[PDB]
């Protein structure tokens, strides 16, 4: 597998459905726990197995520990490199916000893409991945947002 | 149990991971994808 952003497609009798997305970096595939639930993944006839997960952060990696290294800081803009069902990839620039939750305070972007985009990378200006789209968390105000940072 | 996988989940590469200069300029930009790919068909793997 080469480094990059990938769609995750599930086969059924009508053909494939895109259930999410993820990032391959340094030998490891990164996606959301809610997308695969730990299921084995295939790429061009090669199997990859789950290696680590954090259900509370909605994260799972395959073939190694977490490799994503971006860290977002308040005020900085990022890009969601969205891979939506039925759409070519699109970069959308946005400024994440800080939100209060019961657990603490998080950085988050708005849930402005298909739920099938879950796993797409959110990148900083250095091209590093600061988080993955689609970790839905509830704020104190009763909003759902897509968390990127604690 | 079964020695077959429960579900056939397949990966398909779609984009380089990078900051897109056009999106910094305009706020949003399509990421040129490849021949040039004019439309994503969800039902086909690649
Ligand atoms: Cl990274």
């Amino acid at each position: 597998l080469e480094d990059g952003a990938y769609r995750i497609k599930q086969k059924g009798i009508l053909g494939y459905s895109q259930i999410g997305a993820g990032v391959y970096k340094e030998g490891t595939f990164h996606t959301m726990w809610h997308v695969t639930r730990g299921a084995v993944l295939m790429h061009k006839g090669k199997r990859i197995e789950p290696s680590w997960a954090d259900v509370k952060k909605d994260l799972i990696s395959y073939g190694g520990g977490w490799k994503l290294e971006g860290e977002w800081k308040e005020g900085e803009e990022v890009q969601v490199l969205a891979l939506e069902p039925g759409k070519n990839p699109r970069a959308v620039q946005t400024k994440p916000g800080l939100f209060k939750t019961n657990t603490g305070t998080i950085g988050a972007v708005s849930l402005d893409f298909s739920p099938g985009t879950s796993g797409s990378p959110i990148v900083d200006k250095k091209g590093k991945v600061v988080g993955l789209y689609g970790n839905g968390v509830v704020t104190r105000s009763g909003a759902y947002v897509s968390a990127i940072a604690n | 149990g079964s020695h077959m996988l429960e579900a056939d989940l397949e990966l398909e590469r779609a984009a380089d991971v990078r900051w897109e200069e056009q999106a910094e300029i305009s706020g949003s930009s399509p990421i040129l994808s490849i021949s040039i790919k004019n439309e994503e068909e969800e039902q086909t793997l690649g």
